[PDB]
């Protein structure tokens, strides 16, 4: 789309002339309707407009992109005259450094996104494992210390990880509560199930830093 | 555009190209006449004052 | 007709630019000329003072 775009990959030595300074090239972004209107008008926009220069070097859906060659002084008259007709000039000259730098910007931008994406996909996967080993280290620690706080002695505990098949968690949690619950409270015990996460209330979050609903024995629920 | 108009613009454009070059070249070599004289009198006047 | 119009004009442009180049050439030589033709008057003026001194 033309509104900021200047071409740099469709250059040619004759559709784009600037080698001294007498001749220059102005590009004109012309709506499709207006394409005939430009082919007719191009010569009249200023005096000293080079003959038959008006050709569509590039074309898109909304716009057709023209080149016209003309004298440098006359470029001011040309541009203003172009805007009355209700075209929009896009200014690009054929200085060597211009052509090269825009081309470079496309390339340098593809190379930055490319390198980065490969390191970034790799970095997350490598990060993922480390934070996994570390998450379980805290839970193991957390559970151990808690057990000491709630049961007291012995410091030697019987500890298991039980794999529950998906959607049997609530039924599993209840059965454990009935059997073992008496140990940590014979009155501090109620039936409960599943794990609900909230910021409505702080109850039901099973934690020792904010007030929660007291579980009858140490049980922590891991959702993956 | 049509072949008669493209030859009409072709004679007009190369008329300007030369004319601009000729005009510029004329200011350039005119100034050269002025600079030769001023600077030539200065170089003389300065050192003839030393000799005196 | 695109590379017909461009061509007539490119030939003109290189001939135009060369005329401009000739004038700058002329202009650089005139500035050298100034110093050369000033240097030639100073050393004639010098022995002229010396001549009227050696008489003195």
């Amino acid at each position: 789309d033309l509104s900021v775009r200047s071409l740099h990959d469709i250059v040619k030595p004759e559709d784009f002339v600037l080698n001294s300074e007498h001749l220059t090239t102005v590009l004109v972004a012309v709506p499709k309707s207006l394409k005939s209107d430009f082919e007719k008008s191009y010569e009249t926009l200023s005096k000293n407009v080079v003959p038959a220069s008006a050709s569509v070097i590039a074309e898109d859906a909304e716009y057709v992109l023209f080149n016209v060659h003309l004298f440098k002084k006359n470029v001011q008259e040309f541009t203003t005259a172009a805007r009355e007709k209700k075209f929009i000039p896009r200014e690009f000259n054929y200085s060597e450094e211009l052509i090269d730098q825009l081309k470079k910007e496309h390339d340098s931008a593809a190379s930055l996104e490319q390198s980065l994406r490969v390191q970034l996909v790799r970095l997350a996967k490598t990060a993922y494992v480390d934070v996994f080993i570390n998450w379980f280290h805290i839970k193991a620690l957390r559970v151990y210390v808690e057990s000491v706080l709630r049961y007291g002695l012995p410091p030697h505990f019987n500890i298991k990880i039980i794999a529950v098949p998906p959607k049997n968690l609530s039924k599993c949690k209840s059965e454990l509560i009935d059997a073992f619950g008496f140990l940590g409270g014979n009155a501090f015990m109620k039936d409960k199930k599943g794990k609900i996460n909230k910021q409505d209330t702080s109850l039901h979050q099973y934690a020792s830093l904010v007030d929660t609903e007291y579980e009858p024995f140490v049980m922590y629920i891991i959702n993956l | 555009l049509t072949p008669n108009q493209v030859n009409d613009e072709l004679n007009k454009m190369q008329a300007f190209i030369r004319k601009e070059a000729e005009e510029k070249a004329k200011e350039i070599q005119l100034k050269a006449d002025q600079e030769y004289e001023i600077e030539k009198t200065n170089i003389v006047r300065n050192e003839t004052n030393n000799i005196d | 007709s695109q590379k017909n119009g461009i061509a007539t004009l490119l030939q003109a442009e290189k001939e135009a630019h060369e005329i401009v180049s000739k004038a700058r050439k002329y202009r650089q030589d005139k500035l050298k000329q100034a110093k050369t033709d000033a240097a030639k008057e100073i050393d004639s003026y010098k022995i002229q003072k010396d001549k009227e001194l050696k008489e003195f």
